[PDB]
């Protein structure tokens, strides 16, 4: 499990430190992502196993990923309300790829006094218990290596689940119900045998060649609703 | 085929 720590109430320009903490992260490249209430994901950036750094454009000079022992730290260097959201920390998974095999349930930061797109199926979609439904992730420029991109399930106040990654390869322990498929800039993600629990935000996730613009974008998010 | 990885080898 991976568990994120320090969300509070803060006034504007207040610094504020989350922690990413396992029960060996020591071992373990993380990512923060952040979720305005009722948005999608947002990348913020990445700091490797060894302490290389990695940052959206957007974040710099507002977002400071540091790491040491058993913990990875986000500094929000001078918050505003613009920064209200759930912070969560990932886990990149095995290999080279940016992709996500791992989540924490997010911490919640309030702030108050007191050029990639990636375009999904717009929601909600209906689909009906037993039936078939397909979602479309489009991307303003291509991922890397034509395949790199991944599909996660998120319910609300749960740590989003990787089902897809690769474009096609089934994350370990999850439903052949769920199929990837796609490269380039255009991919679909078919849920197969829906069930009321299938009900949740899907969304895509690239990696991009960082010297073309922000290393990982997310798709806008797709929320199913079953019949 | 070249193959450019942008991030380190992950074991986890
Ligand atoms: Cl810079
Ligand atoms: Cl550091």
């Amino acid at each position: 499990q991976l568990m994120e720590s320090g969300g509070r109430l803060v006034t504007p320009g207040t610094p504020l430190t989350l922690t990413c903490t396992a029960s060996d992260i020591s071992t373990y490249s993380i990512s923060w992502v952040r979720q305005a209430p009722g948005k999608g994901l947002e990348w913020i950036g990445h700091i490797g196993s060894s302490g290389t750094q990695y940052y959206a454009s957007w974040a710099k000079g507002r977002f400071a990923i540091s790491r040491a022992s058993t913990t990875v730290d986000l500094r929000i260097t001078g918050p505003t309300t613009e920064d209200t959201a759930t912070y969560f920390c990932a886990r990149r998974g095995v290999g080279y790829n940016l992709y996500y095999n791992m989540w924490g349930p997010g911490t919640l930061v309030t702030v108050s006094l007191g050029a990639i797109d990636m375009t999904q199926t717009p929601s909600p979609v209906s689909a009906a218990v037993g039936g078939t439904v397909t979602i479309n992730c489009q991307a303003s420029q291509s991922v890397y290596n034509s395949k790199n991109l991944a599909w996660y399930q998120q319910k609300p106040g749960q740590p989003p689940k990787l089902l897809i990654y690769d474009s096609s390869t089934l994350a370990s322990g999850v439903s052949s119900r769920f199929r990837g498929s796609g490269s380039g800039t255009q991919f679909t993600l078919t849920i197969s045998g829906v069930q009321s629990d299938d009900a949740a935000t899907y969304y895509c996730q690239g990696e991009f060649s960082c010297s073309s613009g922000d290393c990982a974008g997310f798709g806008g998010g797709t929320e199913v609703v079953v019949e | 085929r070249p193959h450019f990885p942008q991030f380190s080898y992950s074991a986890s």
